[PDB]
């Protein structure tokens, strides 16, 4: 709806987030 | 307030990372053969009583089945088992992550089973009325505890968010409870097997650090062994 895109904000954000420590 | 049939049992979810570093000496596929036996338990013992769902994240989520009683028949999941191969070792580390199962996760966990719909049919307006408790079981390849930790948060907030859309929603639910299971797989010799901390009102949190072979078989027996509830 108006903030499933709020949904895909946070699986994105988390999704930077792992990058620490995939790297 | 019938917390029988509205156990997490009724609810569960498999997570396992198809990501590239889960072929390093198949790993992944040993990995679906104990959680394929932890299904096996869970619809032999509980024919339509206790339900299970996959998801599989290779860069995103891939569902291989349903809360609908014709999924949860092993032959239909091993025809779509199959049909992920091997994670390509030489493909991009990047973008491949768990976190798009876990979200899918959550998004299936808010979906009604056939049961709890019966119970919609026959209730109105009810306090203490059918509750949406669940369990997540997560099998991965951790880097950090504070991966670990990241992740807990990630989840908590996508429940609660979720929790927000869907209670405007009234073709599925809110959630309870969530409970969740934490497995980090290391081959050769960080993840620490930190007690459970249910982390929000809805959240519940668990952790576990364990080798692979089938001792994490028989650790599954042990929580099936509590998932009978």
């Amino acid at each position: 709806e108006d903030r499933l895109e709020r949904l895909q904000e946070i699986l994105r954000k988390f999704l930077y987030l792992e990058r620490e420590f995939r790297q | 307030l019938e917390m029988k049939i509205f156990s997490e049992s009724h609810k569960t979810v498999f997570v396992v990372d198809h990501c590239p570093y889960m072929a390093e000496s198949s790993l992944w596929t040993c990995s679906v053969e104990s959680s394929m036996e932890y299904c096996r338990i869970m619809y032999d013992i509980f024919p339509f009583k206790k339900l299970v769902n996959f998801i599989v994240s290779d860069s995103g989520a891939h569902v291989l089945n349903s809360w609908t009683q014709e999924d949860q028949n092993l032959q239909e999941l091993m025809a779509a088992l199959a049909a992920v191969g091997p994670p390509n070792p030489r493909a991009d580390p990047e973008c491949c992550s768990i976190l798009h199962g876990l979200v899918a996760a959550v998004e299936t966990l808010c979906k009604i089973t056939e049961y709890q719909h019966e119970a919609r049919t026959l209730l109105m307006e009810n306090a203490e009325r059918v509750g949406n408790r669940g369990r997540i079981i997560c099998i991965t390849n951790a880097k950090s505890d504070s991966h670990v930790r990241m992740l807990e948060d990630c989840v908590q907030e996508t429940i609660h968010e979720h929790n927000k859309l869907a209670a405007n929603s009234d073709h599925l639910m809110q959630i309870q409870k969530c409970e969740l299971v934490l497995i980090h797989t290391y081959p050769v010799g960080l993840v620490s097997d930190r007690s459970k901390k249910e982390l929000s009102p809805v959240l519940t949190s668990e952790v576990h650090s364990v080798r692979a072979g089938r001792h994490l078989a028989t650790k599954l027996n042990i929580l099936v062994q509590q998932h009978f509830d």
